[PDB]
């Protein structure tokens, strides 16, 4: 997360942590949107141009964490995947849409608080929150800049990382990049003119794009971290799976009934 | 039904984040 | 960095 902020202590419950068996280190972000189910992006686990192609067995879900490299033992869960689910129509290949993918937890996790599930939003929400200019939020332990003096310093935070973005108009996104952007992607970030940055970056993946609803008082993850083109780059917005629009592939896949 | 979204050591506390705010002034503005 | 989980999970 670039130029965002420490997280407070059990402000992000629905975040998880992607572990990497061996070599051990940090994959990607995701959230708890469930008991069993966890919520990340596709190209967290397969990316081919990049030989990228993770299984079950090769990942660990890390859920109640605040601190990116402790073993936060009284707090902390460690979850084994039972099975991952990915978008049929993910396009690696030029553009990245419906990059998003889902992953079964072997054994339920015990809520706490630390741990609890985000809201999916429904039609309403979506409809009435996701406007341009309406702020988001982003969190992760990804990097803090994109790039940096190599070992004068630490690339990565300790703890968990908090910033929020504004949803911006799809014109605006539209002429800001070479890519070809699909309905099934939002972007967010300020504008040059606008005074403040902010941004996530690499190992921020997968994370949740969540918004409070006045209404209500609940989380609603409307985003996935999906893609960027640098880190807080002016002139450049960050990319994020658009939740609600791929929320039938979910339903079918999760089967509640 | 299953409640999600309201955070144990904030929202069920009656406690509020420090950039919470900044979330719920951009709808009033 | 990270400290190490324990070695069932690994
Ligand atoms: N908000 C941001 N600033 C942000 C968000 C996410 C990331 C991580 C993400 N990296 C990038 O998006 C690097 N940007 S990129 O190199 O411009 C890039 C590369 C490949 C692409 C393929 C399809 C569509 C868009 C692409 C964009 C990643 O791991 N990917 C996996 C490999 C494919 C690209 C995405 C980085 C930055």
């Amino acid at each position: 997360i670039v130029e965002g902020s420490d997280a407070e202590i059990g402000m992000s419950p629905w975040q998880v942590m992607l572990f990497r068996k061996s070599p051990q280190e940090l994959l990607c972000g995701a959230s708890l949107i469930s008991d069993r189910w966890v919520l990340t992006a596709a190209h967290c686990l397969l990316y081919p141009p990049w030989d990228k192609n993770f299984t079950e067995n090769d990942l660990l879900v890390r859920i109640g964490k605040h601190s990116r490299t402790r073993y936060e033992r009284n707090i902390e869960k460690i979850s084994m995947l039972e099975k991952i689910y990915i978008h049929p129509r993910y396009n690696w290949r030029e553009n990245l849409d419906r990059d998003i993918a889902l992953m079964k937890l072997k054994k339920p996790v015990a809520f706490s608080d630390y741990i609890h599930p985000v809201c999916l939003p429904d039609r309403e929400t979506a409809a009435s929150l996701l406007q341009a200019g309406y702020k988001g939020r982003v969190t992760g332990w990804g990097n803090l800049k994109e790039t940096w003096t190599a070992n004068v310093g630490k690339g990565q935070p300790s703890v968990l990382q908090v910033v929020n973005l504004p949803i911006v108009e799809r014109p605006v996104c539209k002429d800001s990049t070479r890519i070809r952007i699909t309905d099934n992607m939002f972007c967010a970030g300020y504008k040059p003119d606008e005074g403040k940055r902010g941004d996530a970056c690499e190992g921020d993946s997968g994370g949740p794009f969540v918004m409070k609803s006045p209404f209500n008082n609940r989380w609603y993850q409307m985003g996935i971290v999906s893609w960027g083109e640098g880190c807080d780059r002016d002139g450049k917005y960050g990319f994020y799976t658009h939740v609600f629009r791929l929320k039938k592939w979910i339903q079918k896949v999760i089967d509640q009934f | 039904e299953a409640d999600c979204g309201l955070r144990p050591l904030f929202e069920k506390k009656s406690l509020e984040d420090k950039t919470e705010r900044e979330l719920l002034e951009s709808y009033i503005d | 960095d990270f400290e190490e989980i324990p070695e069932e999970y690994l």
